[PDB]
């Protein structure tokens, strides 16, 4: 199940370290990768690309972990990123950029939070490159890819789904995103909350579908429901359009059905016009 | 998958660039090609009991124990006789779905990949295919360039296994 | 990323049996119309430049309020990254044409692409109606019939069309 | 991550009281009998191996969908897929065992599993059922009478199965 | 927190790989000595209204200037009185914690993480929690190894503060 | 550089991966196509001086202004037409060696890089050298699929060059 | 290699502080267990030889196809008979190993690594050497704890090949 | 890296004149004898594993020493290391194979490899023997002439020979 996830195709990895490092023509390619990957897919324009660090970069003065660190700690990084967001969604950020995966749990914000309390930005960003994730998954000559899809290193399942929170697509950057400018996985990450993957479009209608618990059922039904034969499916939606009496309300919405009903609350809400996002026995 | 089209349009991406006459090349050598390809992929499907069923019996003859000595792994029970020839009609399928795709891919994605750990779990020693893979490479029946392709890609099976 | 020959070896995968004689006869037809898929893509490609030029200055001319003070087309920076945009819209279609499958144009390009231009707030209609204009563009350009052997063609021409029109309509 | 000891001690710190007696003798009887509860976790992990292989061999006798073409753990890399995640499931139980409580099993492996495999399409039902084949053969391996000296294990077999029980719930 | 069962089980967990017996045997000695712990934690906890009041007379006559100076970082108000009740009693339960744990992780958690912070900001000077250990150490009341291992993890935190 | 034969390789060198028959039906299709294009090859040098001074009239011709406001980057002076048709030359040669190199690897290595740095900084635009490779692509003289390629190759300049 | 005593000189590098009293205990325990981890390993090492031996028959048994079959990675002749007395001396060897180590750092640095490459390569099957592990398992003689760890170290072999 | 067509190029655009006939000649001749360099590539690639166990074999026959406890061969993860650069070499020679030039070879392999087993302490000499044994078994296989079509590839044989001396000389 690949397209509709989203992962076209990231299946390899782009390393530089050759006898001919340059290789002519490779390191082009390496060089376009890293900016894919550090500055989350941003279109970054001819004159403001980092050029002094690519002269050492092909000079093999620096390696591609210092090149990493060079686009992250530089201002090109920063006015993107670091200077306009909350902090912890900073921090996120950081995450999906140079370790290719998502916080697994509130411990890692506590962490990064504080070094950047005390020590600065940079000793944050020096903090993820030198991290013993950083040394193993890349190499210093290996740019660094979204590896939270596979799931070999050792994360907690949460993991998974918090990474499909920030990649919302091939095309999207974090830069521009339906949920940006404000934190994107802060108050699941407080309370260890899962989060219901939501698929990119892909030649359909999109309806992207916020999950904030303030106001939605609970995801077991915590009772018996309606007592009818079997148990309560949780259905959710997002495009609720036609019926606005005061205006619908609420329009993005999960409801709590008895199995027996399931089908005909589906078509009231395919009648509406939002697309069910899930399904889920609870 | 790993086809030549792909691989050309994959080329090019990482890069960046509009199609180059260099990919247009080698999709044209890969349809320069197909007519024979498509030929070996017709040869192997319409014939594709006797050589399965052949096959079958030839890892039979190869490996007599494993056609006696009890255990699941074994092809003593009738169950395992029909798991038997399950994959090695799997086999067949995948080496037919390559010679048509024009390249590796289809058996790099659904036999290769992970086979070491499927083969060491389950006790099924990669032996008994590979010879399993030769007798189809000896009784395919193809000639001229068709023959090649269809043993290319037969072999490639044979060294993964290995 | 699946190509044609690809994208009927996954069915076949999926239902496991053997390559029917309907689907060989399919793709011979497609191998045999190939040098066809070829000259069409690379005409496509080697005007490539002048084709999204042509457009960009087509879309500013119908949709003044683009590059006026405010709209997103404005300011140099943005400018830039639109006509990026119409550009790579093009690579992916002309990557789709060359494979014979709409597959990487869905994959790639128009994954996550509508999302992306409603959080950017740039119009998508309008988007839609530079990629339209690329379309009539390109196809003249591939239609031509003087440079090349004339044949038929008019069912790959209508292919090109249809990859366009999916990239307008998800757009939009 | 709170191991037992660990438990009893952030319950009482919440509350801001020293450990009252009988807390003190709960977590006595938890060193009484922890030899045993070493034991149990010896005796999963030497035979880790076998109990997922002879649990798969089950799981797809009883649920052929499985290996049938077009299905999810089909084409040998799922194969492989199927049987990572099984072994993942029991180490993470062994981890629990080992710990005494239900915490490092609900915080790194069960919290969210479900919408995971919702996601893939993995059949949910179905990895319940395959935990289940594992109970069996787990429970089984650790009560096995023969290999050590005889005495009481059957409170810490029911505490396993209700681990088991606990992932298998959660996960369908 | 920072337990030696919850540490075994992390190592392992960073590295994927199911508890060997290098892990069992550690916790193995954890249990061996969980009896002596045990010990030795109910001894200090029952007798903990002594080791409270007497650390605070304690600190007191060592440092006669902190309850007779004007200040809100002295104890010279019977406010004052009470707060360096509330602290003593403070690191005295982190100890029988700390003891019940078996390791540094509840002293860890819930007391050292940023101890000189808090007592740089707030005029806390260390020396007076330090003396009021020692006072601690010295009427444990425990004898044999129940007396060394909770000594031990008084000198942590005394060691800690300075 | 981006020749057919080197990307195949690269291809499964990345891969650490034997040479698939994927690579070896691109090599194929490079050898076949190789034929035109040493034809093609040949057709443009044969003629090369005649082509190049053609273009130089046509730039000429086509911006008037060139030859004759005052500066550096103009060809008013006998200097300046000097460097011009060394410009011109430099864009044939490459042409020609691309052709044989089979790819476009030539062009964008030894021409193409940086171009718009080195068009922007001395003030030479880029118009003038596109309509001599469009005069270029018109006077060519060649016919067939070798034309084809030719013209295919010089288009890549054009458009890189916009 | 991954003895308890490195691994707790690498916990504390990698936090860059000096030994606590955690690690301490923690040796304690290795070095407080290591009598009865000797006396077994001098126990296994004094019977070496018997064992190795039995083993060999006992695969013999269990695999008859192995002593009869011809090829390079069979028993069927003598040279293949020394090559059986070697490997499973080798695997009794590293049992010592790791005995003496109390930890599995001989193993992997010694046989698990990379075992499944060479199995494939030679084409060894890894059911022999798991055979031959049950009997030296159920032969090894030992008693108590020592046992215990000994079979712990067996069986980690087992599953390792599995 | 240069292929062969890449290299004459490449050298010519040092000197700056455009290709000369007699160049052009022998790019021709390079082409007219392509399709026996793709055969011989391809059918030495079909045999890979095979070749490396066999020599592997031979080579731990003839120097016992490698495989005796102490030696570089022993310890079963050095085994893998071994097997591992064999066919390596193997597979840049197969690349350099298809080039036509010795550029892949030179730049990714041989190019601080001395220097490598030097300080690993591995004997270099022996290393060259494996690549000897090698060589003739990829010589011997890539002109077998039963199975394929009848002519004289022995130019090609011997540019294949050179390639293993090549590497055999570099780390020896
Ligand atoms: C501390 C700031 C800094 C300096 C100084 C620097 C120098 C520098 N100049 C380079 C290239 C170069 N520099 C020149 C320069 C010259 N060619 C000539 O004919 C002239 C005599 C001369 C200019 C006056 C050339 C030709 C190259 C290209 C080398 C090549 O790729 O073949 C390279 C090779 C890698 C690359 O191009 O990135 C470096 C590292 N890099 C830096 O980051
Ligand atoms: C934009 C910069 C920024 C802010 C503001 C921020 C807030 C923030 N404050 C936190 C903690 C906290 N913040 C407070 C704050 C207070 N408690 C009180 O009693 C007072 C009423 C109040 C201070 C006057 C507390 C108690 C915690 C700890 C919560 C916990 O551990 O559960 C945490 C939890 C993670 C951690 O402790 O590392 C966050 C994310 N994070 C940021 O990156
Ligand atoms: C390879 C597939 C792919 C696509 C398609 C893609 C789209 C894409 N277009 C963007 C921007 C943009 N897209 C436009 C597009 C337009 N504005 C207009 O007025 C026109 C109607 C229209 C062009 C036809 C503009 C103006 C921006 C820049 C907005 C900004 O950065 O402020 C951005 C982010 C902001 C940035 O440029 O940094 C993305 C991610 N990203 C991808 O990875
Ligand atoms: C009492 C509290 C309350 C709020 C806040 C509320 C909001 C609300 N506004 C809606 C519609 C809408 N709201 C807008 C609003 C805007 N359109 C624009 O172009 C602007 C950018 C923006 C105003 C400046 C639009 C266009 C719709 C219709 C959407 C549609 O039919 O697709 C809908 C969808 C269903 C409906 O139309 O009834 C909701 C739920 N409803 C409520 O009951
Ligand atoms: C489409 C790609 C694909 C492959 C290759 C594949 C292999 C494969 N073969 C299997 C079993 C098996 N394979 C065999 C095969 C043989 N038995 C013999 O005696 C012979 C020597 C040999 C045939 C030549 C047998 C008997 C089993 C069942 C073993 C068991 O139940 O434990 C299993 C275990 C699950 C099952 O019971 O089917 C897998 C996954 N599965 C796949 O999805
Ligand atoms: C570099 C790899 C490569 C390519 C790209 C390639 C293309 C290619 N396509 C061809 C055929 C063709 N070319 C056309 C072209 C057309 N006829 C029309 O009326 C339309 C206006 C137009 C559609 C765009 C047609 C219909 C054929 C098929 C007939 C044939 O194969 O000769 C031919 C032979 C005759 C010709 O040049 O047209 C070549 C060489 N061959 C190759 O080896
Ligand atoms: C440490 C905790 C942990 C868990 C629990 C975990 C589960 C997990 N299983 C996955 C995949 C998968 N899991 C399965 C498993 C199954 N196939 C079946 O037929 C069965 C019903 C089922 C086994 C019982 C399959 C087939 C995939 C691949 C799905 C795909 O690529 O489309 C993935 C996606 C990424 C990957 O391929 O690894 C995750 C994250 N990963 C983890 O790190
Ligand atoms: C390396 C870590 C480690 C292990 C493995 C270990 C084993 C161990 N198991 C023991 C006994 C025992 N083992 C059991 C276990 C069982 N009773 C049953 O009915 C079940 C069949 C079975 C559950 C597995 C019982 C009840 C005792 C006696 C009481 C006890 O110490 O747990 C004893 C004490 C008496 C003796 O020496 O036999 C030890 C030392 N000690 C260790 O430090
Ligand atoms: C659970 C871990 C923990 C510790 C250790 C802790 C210390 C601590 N002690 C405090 C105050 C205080 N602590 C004292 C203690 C003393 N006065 C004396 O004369 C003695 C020498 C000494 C006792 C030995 C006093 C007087 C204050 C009040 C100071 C003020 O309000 O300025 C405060 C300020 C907040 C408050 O007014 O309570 C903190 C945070 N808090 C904690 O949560
Ligand atoms: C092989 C890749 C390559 C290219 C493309 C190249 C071009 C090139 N042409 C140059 C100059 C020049 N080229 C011209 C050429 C022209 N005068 C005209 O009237 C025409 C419109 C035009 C020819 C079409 C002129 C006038 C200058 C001098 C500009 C100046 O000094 O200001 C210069 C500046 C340094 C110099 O004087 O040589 C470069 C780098 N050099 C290269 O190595
Ligand atoms: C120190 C750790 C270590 C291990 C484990 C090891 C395994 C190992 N076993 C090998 C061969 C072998 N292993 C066997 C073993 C067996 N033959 C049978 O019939 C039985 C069922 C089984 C023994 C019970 C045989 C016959 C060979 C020779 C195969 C050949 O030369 O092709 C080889 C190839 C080199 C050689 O001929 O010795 C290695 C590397 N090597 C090591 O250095
Ligand atoms: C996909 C990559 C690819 C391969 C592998 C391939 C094989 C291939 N070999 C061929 C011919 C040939 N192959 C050979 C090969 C040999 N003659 C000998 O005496 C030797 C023992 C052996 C070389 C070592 C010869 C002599 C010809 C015919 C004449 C020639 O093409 O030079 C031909 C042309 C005529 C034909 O057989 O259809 C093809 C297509 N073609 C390809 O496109």
């Amino acid at each position: 199940a690949a397209s509709r996830l989203g992962t076209s195709a990231f299946s390899d990895a782009p390393p530089v370290e050759l006898r001919a490092n340059w290789s002519e023509e490779d390191l082009e390619t390496v060089i376009r990768a890293v900016y894919r990957q550090v500055l989350g897919n941003d279109y970054v324009m001819a004159s403001e690309r980092l050029v002094s660090a690519e002269s050492l970069l092909r000079n093999g003065k620096i390696t591609v972990r210092e090149f990493v660190r060079a686009v992250a700690k530089s201002e090109l990084y920063k006015e993107k990123f670091l200077y306009g967001n909350f902090q912890t969604r900073v921090i996120e950020l950081n995450y999906k950029h140079l370790l290719g995966r998502a916080p697994y749990d509130e411990s890692e914000v506590i962490f990064h939070l504080d070094l950047y309390e005390n020590e600065g930005f940079d000793a944050d960003i020096d903090s993820y490159i030198d991290s013993p994730e950083y040394t193993n998954s890349f190499g210093d000559w290996v740019v660094p890819y979204y590896r939270g899809f596979n799931t070999q290193p050792g994360q907690k399942t949460v993991g998974f789904n918090r990474i499909f929170r920030l990649y919302r697509g091939y095309a999207n950057s974090d830069r521009a995103q339906a949920e940006g400018s404000m934190s994107r996985l802060a108050r699941d990450l407080a309370t260890n909350r899962a989060n219901t993957v939501v698929p990119p479009s892909n030649s359909d209608t999109a309806f992207a579908y916020y999950t904030p618990s303030a106001d939605v059922p609970p995801r077991a039904c915590l009772g018996g429901s309606f007592g009818e034969s079997g148990r309560v499916y949780r259905i959710e939606v997002a495009g609720i359009r036609q019926p606005g009496y005061p205006g619908v309300r609420r329009s993005s919405t999960a409801f709590l059905v008895p199995y027996e009903q399931l089908s005909a609350k589906m078509q009231q809400l395919q009648r509406t016009g939002a697309r069910i996002i899930s399904v889920n026995p609870a | 998958m790993k086809t030549p089209i792909t691989e050309a349009i994959a080329a090019a991406d990482t890069q960046g660039r509009f199609l180059s006459n260099t990919e247009l090349q080698a999709v044209d050598g890969r349809f320069k090609r197909a007519v024979a390809s498509m030929e070996a992929a017709r040869a192997l499907t319409n014939n594709a009991q006797s050589l399965i069923d052949g096959a079958a019996q030839a890892v039979y003859q190869k490996f007599p124990y494993t056609t006696t000595m009890q255990g699941s792994q074994y092809a003593s029970t009738p169950e395992g006789k029909a798991k038997c020839a399950r994959d090695i009609g799997y086999y067949l399928r995948m080496v037919t779905y390559c010679l048509v795709a024009g390249g590796t891919g289809p058996m790099d994605e659904y036999l290769i990949a992970g086979l070491s750990e499927i083969n060491s779990t389950f006790d099924l020693s990669p032996s008994w295919y590979i010879e399993a893979l030769k007798y189809i490479k000896a009784n395919h029946g193809l000639t001229g360039q068709a023959a090649v392709e269809a043993n290319a890609y037969i072999d490639y099976a044979i060294n993964a296994l290995s | 990323m699946l190509d044609a020959f690809a994208k009927v070896v996954a069915q076949a995968d999926a239902r496991g049996e053997f390559l029917t004689n309907a689907q060989f006869d399919a793709l011979s037809n497609l191998v045999k119309e190939g040098n066809k898929r070829l000259d069409a893509v690379n005409r496509i490609t080697s005007n490539a430049s002048t084709i999204v030029a042509n457009a960009a200055r087509a879309l500013f001319a119908e949709q003044p309020q683009l590059i006026q003070p405010g709209g997103n087309a404005y300011t140099n920076r943005r400018m830039a990254a639109c006509l990026r945009d119409m550009e790579i819209i093009l690579r992916y279609v002309t990557y789709a044409i060359l494979a014979g499958d709409s597959s990487v144009l869905d994959d790639r390009c128009l994954n996550g692409l509508r999302e992306t231009y409603q959080a950017l707030g740039t119009p998508g209609s309008s988007v839609a109606v530079a990629i339209q204009k690329m379309k009539d563009a390109a196809i003249a350009i591939a239609n031509d019939p003087n440079g090349i052997t004339p044949g038929d063609c008019s069912a790959l021409m209508s292919e090109i069309a249809g990859y366009f029109d999916r990239a307008a309509a998800a757009v939009a």
